[PDB]
């Protein structure tokens, strides 16, 4: 079974996600307005990204063991997993009806044309959509969603890490919870290699990250475009 | 140097 500490970890991660994720998307009215008719969607989406980073930061601080890390290990982990964890948390609004992210209204319904009007090409967007579809098909419990997001943040393989053993032991505690949770709470056939498919998704995110790094560096090459971004977005990415 | 990031985490 799931032990008391493992139940504790889950209760924490769920509540931490409930406090950083507003399924009504109310605060979307504060972003620079979307324009759909080049880079005409970069201001609105740069804003949603900047907001999303703040939300991921607030979630990170609630991960049991994250507070034991040094301020520097804390910065390296969040800096490299930011786009990955935002990709993961976006799956909660992604709809397979039309392959898009549906955030309340038609104005905040983003599709492949909107993401391409943010200055990014199909080389990344096609794998991004395929990723969201494969994640949706896993039909994870909200508990599995929060654990995966936590495991993706506390990864010891991220370059610049100092106390790799500490990050490792924090992640193992989250991994074991997840593995136990699938075996105790998740029933067949949905549980079938569900853990291995969840880890595969983490690998698909490493690929999406690496391509993101490239297309971001070319988009932000021209000052006219990094001029449309946010201070936080520029600090996290470059 | 990541002042905004260190602030949000403090
Ligand atoms: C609160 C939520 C909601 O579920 C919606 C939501 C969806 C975000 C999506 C869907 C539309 C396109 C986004 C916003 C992507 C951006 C266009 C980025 C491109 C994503 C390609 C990986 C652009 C960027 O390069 C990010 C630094 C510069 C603006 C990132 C996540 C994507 C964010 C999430 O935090």
């Amino acid at each position: 079974k799931l032990s008391e500490e493992q139940q504790h970890i889950i209760a924490i991660l769920l509540d931490a996600h409930h406090k950083t994720y507003d399924p009504t998307y109310a605060d979307f009215r504060d972003f620079r307005p979307p324009v759909r008719m080049p880079l005409s969607m970069l201001p609105h989406l740069a804003d949603l990204v900047s907001y999303s980073i703040q939300k991921v930061i607030g979630f990170a601080k609630m991960i049991p063991g994250f507070r034991d890390l040094t301020s520097d290990d804390q910065i390296v982990l969040l800096k490299s997993s930011a786009i990955e964890v935002i990709m993961l948390r976006s799956n909660q609004s992604f709809t397979m009806d039309d392959m898009s992210w549906d955030c309340g209204s038609q104005d905040y319904k983003y599709d492949v044309t909107d993401v391409s009007k943010a200055g990014h090409t199909l080389e990344l967007i096609e794998p991004l959509i395929k990723f969201q579809v494969g994640l949706k098909k896993l039909n994870l419990h909200e508990e599995e969603h929060v654990l995966l997001m936590a495991i993706c943040i506390v990864s010891p393989d991220r370059p610049g890490v100092q106390d790799a053993k500490l990050v490792e032991a924090i992640q193992d505690r989250l991994s074991n919870t997840l593995q136990t949770y699938i075996r105790c709470r998740h029933p067949p056939p949905g549980s079938h290699q569900l853990y291995a498919k969840m880890i595969q998704k983490l690998a698909d995110l490493r690929s999406l990250n690496e391509e993101h790094s490239k297309q971001y560096r070319s988009l932000s090459f021209q000052p006219e475009n990094s001029m449309k971004l946010t201070p936080l977005v520029l600090e996290v990415f470059g | 140097n990541h002042p905004m990031l260190m602030n949000l985490l403090k």
